[PDB]
């Protein structure tokens, strides 16, 4: 809900879509209400007002409507070679589908589009990809059962999705980047168990919309931005920025909860070698993040002149650092979740 | 006992007796939360946090409220959870035979010398 | 005597005496009292260089040799005589060649 | 010492960040063009 | 309350407050602490030296 | 404990309220006082809590914490000078103070490592909030991440311990003992960086050198001791792998011992003296302490708590120079004796206390130590009479060219030595004298 | 039992006790001989092996018991290791033999 | 400034004591609260608690028994330092094939 009122219907449709495929009893079904995800998300996406906006839009459709293609496809092949939904075994009829899946959700070696979009989106928008259009693809990884795939998703999930977050400068890519890293993983948790997948990308959807949510309300989309952008005092400018390091998961920001509760159950499984390679990469991660927070953790720094005030809307101010302050002191709920036994 | 029981080691013999704080200690991490948090508002928006109580007891009200809510709903969710095992170690008994305690004069084991 | 060349730095390096002393004399910054020392561009220089030399490290066969026979062969062939040493001590140990009569550090 | 670990990581970082940079800086043929060849590779495996 | 000590003892009771909160819930903790009191294998009585002495 | 935890809370509202930087810092002496009266503990846990227990171990590193935490706001003024964020200060320092009795009373090894990590943020603030020089960017780098990149891997081993254990309160794990070869580098390593190790060395001379006179004296007082005490609380189930691989440690900490007193020779920075200095010290304590004796462990606690003072009080030292004549190096700073004389009394205690001169805490620590190294092995007496050889040595130049060569010309007129650093001085070396009185609740805890 | 583990802490807590004390009598017997050998200057072999020799035997039993297990040690470790010395004992013969 | 105001300065100046410069009353009762706090209320109450505290440790009581069990060994006609942490006869070695070659240790 940006602008227009036919934000909220196509959100509507699009949640009925997406809801689809997290019901949807058979491929068929999922991939119809795939569809109608490439449908309702695409008008949201692509602004008439800008330029940026438009280009993104081909580039999602066109990539979207060949994964929507190439994922019935394959489902016609392993629900006909196996003439049943729930094949016996994972062979060759079914890592096409994950394929298909893992393009769709923006997964590692399928991802160069994601950065690309980046550019066009503007926050929200953006935001509403980050979010939403990764559970369909995801929940439905869930049910393919390959285990070597994943496993060089995760492994790739990381790496490129730090590598590339180290060198961006526009907010934008680095978001796409950020979320590449998360989104190993998410997948190296869905590998695992479910519930524990549920509650790792609900956390992160949680940290991702507060974010992001800020970077709309204040319009800063460049790094010079983040250091010119005013703030009376120079101390919520270091406050709100806490969240930064929540991204990161360190104890005291509330990230942490849920990396732990991956990583618990990961090593329960035993793969302590993939535990390892992607909490290498963790700080890699967190690194550009303290490149962010340069910004905010001294004070009193050089700044622009002209800027006397500095004015937000009541609504998201309001929402955002509700947000921000569960950010800050979330852990001591350890007891307020009871989801994890 | 000298028997390592399963079920009897799981049973609810009871020997669980709760603090002063151990049910009031999610209404009061709440309400401290919400409370906090209607303090950052005020904060943030260059106003008195002291001013607008209440939207302080309002938050307080939602979070206490939540708290006692969810403290009900773990201790239904642990207690299914104990049914479960508890189910399962009477259904597959002889997946788990009851195993006998010994003592450390019946074993022998490697020790470290330092020297 | 290089016709002059103790005369050609003699002009200029005898110009910044007087500037120190103008510095030092100074009534108004040792007004202030705020501390701090007249600048001296050999200190900072000085300070710099200390700091950072890394960049200018090349790793090739002279520092590779330098910092082997530095540091790496004193570690390995302490460790390696330390660890041999003990090997033969404890192997007498364990064996129980040594009774406990004629043991050392009986108590640590 | 710090050369081993230190700023050389840092440094090796910016090289692979500046390369990583590189295969996104293109058209979105050549990463279809990937994908495509990944079903292409499976397809003929479920086949042999 | 000499001047000297204007707002900054009033102020430093709530630290002391917390000394007392701190107090009565660990006095507390030594409450749920009872399953050995008097009955351990070391310092256990047998049975008999009661006499309203809860030792601890 | 929680009478403790309850106060430090109920002393975070002072850091909002205007004009309290000098309450606070009586209360926190105040409260150090107070847990000083509760003492009664012997080897096993006591003062259980919900979660939260008290030890000879554990009692001695509380009290040294909530002693330097207090000593923080003697040390640092400037900030009240300069209305540098006041507010924020003494947050984050209450706030680390808090961390710091929860890590050392945490019973569990989990809520032990969550406490130690967590650690991980206000040290940080400390550093960054009030640094002086542009290097404060990358020296945060340094620290953060030299940390993170091993102490985060524990806590695989940390859960890797739950499995095969069922629970990690510290008695539980002594039960059992374990022989994997990657649980026990996993877990000594990532203690060793933070101890710190000779060739992990390499980030703290640079958190020292570009941190204020607060944020280093935090991190040589408390941050190595902390990875010390973890070290032995765990290396009880580590016994036999540590066995089989102990040489490498001992070795690289004793030969890193004379070459880093060599550096401090050719050292030009008095926080850079006492910063490697301090990674000497707990060079010896980490031999001790693998050693694993009980001559080298209880001595290992000795050690880690003097050395914590006497590094605290040698950077009041180099901030009071850093604070007069503005520049850290030796060359500028030197004949101080002719402008603070009655100070140059305590640049010499301090000094001495690092140079093991009795009556020093410090000193009872390296009898123990020794006896325990060479006990275990007589090749270490070719080293160890090195390694304290140059000890004694840089310690010599540092305390001889600051104070005694003839004045610097270029100085600009300073005021003179002041109520508050006198105080402060006394205060970290009359305890270090103090203790020998009773090591015995200081030197007994296995 | 194998896993009781209040039991196994009380036991613990004895042996340090009995730790701390057989600790002293090594002490005390050293004292014991510290003043005989100060009684008089010429007396030292008047009575330094007759009362000495108790304080050497205290020291080897001493060892032996509680001796070469290192700090942490707890009634578990020491009572093993009696019982692997028993096996020494009587499969190997007199401990300083070697082996057969 | 002349002869007479060095020779009796006035009392307008202060000479700080370290801890505030901007009041006279404040940096001295900042120093006399300062100093208080620290010293007599921990360096000498506490030294004095320290000192007459009771037996924490029982090192005394540890050595209170380190007479008695020695005197009492020595009458009972037992060995005053017993070797075994219990009977060698209360000890059930398990035999040699249990053994097997399980690494004894000396
Ligand atoms: C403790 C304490 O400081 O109490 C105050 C006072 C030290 O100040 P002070 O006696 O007035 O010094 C002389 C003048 O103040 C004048 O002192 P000064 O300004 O002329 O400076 C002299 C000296 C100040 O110190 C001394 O003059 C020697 C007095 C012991 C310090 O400090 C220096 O500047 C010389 C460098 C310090 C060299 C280290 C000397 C101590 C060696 C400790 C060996 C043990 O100590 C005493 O009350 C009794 C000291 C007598 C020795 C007993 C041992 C204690």
């Amino acid at each position: 809900m940006f602008n227009n009122s036919s934000k909220i219907l196509f959100i509507t449709i699009m949640i009925i879509g997406t809801l689809i495929t997290v019901t949807s009893n058979s491929w068929l079904g999922a991939w119809m209400g795939l569809e109608i995800n490439l449908l309702s998300f695409i008008p949201l996406l692509s602004d008439n007002n800008n330029l940026m906006s438009t280009e993104a839009s081909l580039k999602y459709f066109l990539t979207q409507v060949l994964a929507s293609t190439v994922l019935l496809f394959s489902s016609i092949l392993l629900m006909l070679k196996n003439n049943m939904n729930n094949e016996i075994n994972e062979s060759f009829t079914s890592m096409i589908i994950m394929s298909a899946l893992l393009l769709k959700s923006g997964a590692a070696p399928f991802h160069f589009w994601f950065p690309n979009m980046m550019e066009g989106l503007t926050w929200m928008n953006a935001l509403m990809l980050m979010t939403w259009q990764k559970i369909a693809p995801l929940m439905l990884i869930s049910y393919l059962n390959i285990k070597y795939l994943l496993l060089i998703s995760v492994i790739l999930s990381v790496i490129i999705g730090a590598i590339g977050g180290l060198n961006q400068t526009s907010l934008r890519k680095l978001m796409a980047f950020s979320s590449i890293n998360h989104l190993g993983w998410m997948l190296s948790s869905l590998m695992i168990s479910e519930s524990i997948w549920l509650i790792y990308f609900f956390f992160y959807s949680f940290l991702s919309f507060v974010l992001t949510f800020m970077f709309n309300i204040f319009k800063l989309f460049h790094l010079n931005q983040l250091f010119s952008w005013f703030v009376n005092s120079k101390i919520l400018k270091f406050t709100l920025f806490m969240n930064f390091l929540s991204l990161g998961g360190l104890p005291p920001f509330l990230g942490f909860l849920p990396k732990w509760l991956v990583i618990q159950q990961l090593t329960l499984c035993n793969q302590y070698f993939m535990l390892t390679l992607m909490m290498m990469s963790t700080l890699i991660t967190l690194f550009f993040y303290l490149r962010i927070c340069y910004s905010a953790f001294m004070m009193n720094y050089f700044e622009n002149n002209w800027i006397m005030k500095m004015n937000m809307n009541s609504i998201n101010y309001n929402m955002y650092m509700i947000m921000t302050f569960f950010s800050i002191f979330g852990l001591f709920l350890i007891s307020l979740f009871y989801f994890m036994f | 006992s000298a028997v390592n029981d399963p079920l009897e080691l799981l049973t609810n013999k009871g020997t669980h007796e709760p603090s002063f704080l151990s049910p009031i200690w999610n209404p009061i991490a709440c309400g401290v939360a919400g409370v906090g948090a209607a303090i950052f508002i005020n904060w943030g928006f260059r106003k008195p946090v002291f001013s607008g109580i209440q939207k302080h007891i309002a938050f307080g009200a939602i979070g206490v409220g939540a708290g006692a809510y969810f403290d009900q709903k773990r201790n239904e969710y642990l207690a299914k959870r104990d049914a479960v095992l508890r189910h399962y170690i009477e259904l597959h008994p002889d997946d788990f035979p009851v195993k006998e305690r010994k003592t450390y004069g019946q074993v022998l084991e490697s020790w470290v010398p330092v020297r | 005597e290089e016709q002059e060349f103790i005369k050609r730095k003699h002009e200029a390096t005898l110009k910044l005496r007087q500037e120190f002393l103008k510095q030092s004399s100074n009534p108004y910054r040792h007004a202030t009292g705020e501390g701090g020392t007249v600048f001296d561009a050999g200190l900072a220089r000085f300070q710099a260089m200390r700091v950072s030399n890394y960049e200018h490290f090349k790793p090739t066969g002279k520092s590779f040799r330098t910092g082997l026979f530095a540091v790496v062969l004193p570690i390995a062939l302490y460790a390696w005589a330390l660890k041999a040493e003990r090997d033969g001590r404890e192997e007498k140990y364990r064996t129980g060649q040594v009774a406990y009569k004629d043991r050392q550090f009986k108590f640590i | 010492s710090e050369y081993f670990g230190g700023q050389h990581l840092y440094q090796k970082l910016s090289m692979y960040s500046k390369t990583l940079f590189l295969m996104h800086n293109n058209s979105l043929k050549i990463y279809l063009l990937l994908f495509v060849f990944w079903i292409l590779i499976l397809l003929i495996l479920l086949f042999l | 309350m000499v001047l000297g000590l204007d707002k900054r003892a009033l102020w430093g009771a709530l630290p002391l407050l917390g000394f007392a909160i701190g107090h009565f819930l660990d006095k507390k903790e030594t409450e749920r602490m009872t399953m050995f009191r008097d009955k351990s294998a070391l310092y256990g009585r047998p049975a008999g030296s009661e006499g309203k002495a809860p030792s601890w | 404990m929680l009478k403790i935890i309850f106060f430090l809370l109920f002393l975070i509202p002072f850091c909002f309220i205007n004009n309290m930087y000098w309450m606070v810092q009586i209360m926190m002496f105040f409260i150090s006082f107070i847990f000083l009266l509760m003492n009664n503990f012997m080897n096993y846990w006591s003062e259980i809590s919900y979660f939260l227990g008290c030890d000879m171990l554990s009692y001695g590193l509380i009290l040294l914490s909530l002693w330097i935490c207090s000593l923080m706001l003697l040390a640092s003024e400037m900030i009240n000078k300069h209305n540098n964020y006041k507010n924020l200060f003494l947050l984050n320092i209450i706030i680390l103070l808090l961390l710091l009795i929860l890590t050392f009373s945490s019973m569990s090894l989990f809520m032990f490592y969550l406490f130690f990590e967590s650690s991980l943020i206000p040290t940080l603030f400390l550093i960054l909030g009030w640094g002086y020089q542009p290097e404060r960017l990358q020296a945060g780098l340094y620290l953060l991440f030299y940390t993170l990149l091993v102490s985060l891997p524990m806590l695989i081993g940390i859960f890797y311990l739950m499995n095969k254990i069922g629970s990690m309160n510290f008695y539980l794990m002594n039960n059992f003992m374990f022989n994997y070869d990657l649980l026990y580098f996993c877990l000594l390593c990532a203690f060793l960086v933070k101890m710190p190790m000779f060739l992990v060395h390499l980030w703290l001379p640079k958190a020292h050198v570009e941190a204020p006179v607060s944020g280093s004296m935090i991190l040589a007082g408390i941050m190595l001791k902390l990875g010390g005490y973890g070290m032995l609380r765990v290396i009880s189930f580590l016994q036999l792998m540590n066995l089989k691989y102990s040489f490498v440690w001992i070795s690289i900490s004793l030969v890193g011992g004379v070459l880093v007193s060599l550096v401090c020779l050719r050292q030009t920075d008095l926080k850079a003296l006492i910063a490697y200095s301090s990674v000497a010290h707990m060079g010896i304590v980490l031999s001790g302490l693998l050693t694993m004796t009980y001559w080298g462990l209880c001595g290992s606690y000795t050690l880690m708590i003097a050395h914590g003072l006497c590094s605290s009080g040698l950077f009041c030292l180099a901030n009071v120079s850093y604070e007069r004549l503005g520049s850290r190096s030796m060359l500028i700073n030197k004949g101080l004796l002719n402008f603070m004389p009655s100070m140059t009394l305590w640049w010499f205690l301090l000094s001495s206390a690092n140079m093991a001169a009795p009556p020093t805490l410090n000193l009872l620590g390296e009898i123990y130590l020794l006896n325990s190294i060479v006990s275990w092995s007589w090749i270490s007496m070719i080293l160890l009479s090195f390694l304290s050889f140059f000890s004694a040595a840089y310690t010599l130049y540092l305390y001889s060219f600051s104070q005694h060569g003839k004045l610097f010309s270029g100085v600009y007129s300073f005021s003179s030595g002041k109520i508050r650093e006198y105080l402060l001085m006394l205060l970290h070396w009359l305890p270090l004298n103090l203790l020998i009185l009773k090591s015995e609740s200081f030197m007994l805890w296995l | 039992y194998t896993d009781d583990a209040v039991c196994r802490f009380e036991a613990d807590q004895q042996f340090r006790r009995d730790r701390m004390v057989d600790n002293e009598i090594v002490n005390i017997l050293r004292q014991r001989f510290e003043d005989c050998t100060l009684y008089e200057a010429p007396d030292h072999m008047v009575k330094c092996r007759p009362l000495m020799d108790q304080y050497e035997k205290a020291t080897e039993n001493w060892f032996i018991k509680y001796g070469d297990l290192g700090g942490y040690a707890n009634a578990k470790t020491a009572y093993m290791k009696q019982k692997h010395r028993l096996i020494w004992e009587r499969r190997h013969g007199p401990v300083g033999s070697g082996m057969k | 400034l002349t002869t007479e105001d060095f020779a009796n300065p006035s009392p307008k100046n202060w000479q700080s004591y370290g801890f505030d410069y901007k009041d006279q009353v404040e940096d001295r009762k900042a120093t006399k609260s300062t100093f208080f706090v620290t010293v007599t209320l921990c360096l000498v109450w506490g030294s004095f608690y320290w000192a007459y505290l009771p037996d924490t440790q029982f090192r005394n009581w540890a050595q209170r028994e380190g007479f008695l069990e020695l005197r009492r060994r020595e009458l009972a006609g037992v060995d005053l330092v017993s070797p075994n942490y219990v009977d060698p006869a209360s000890i059930t070695l398990p035999s040699d094939e249990d053994l097997g070659d399980t690494e004894i240790i000396i």
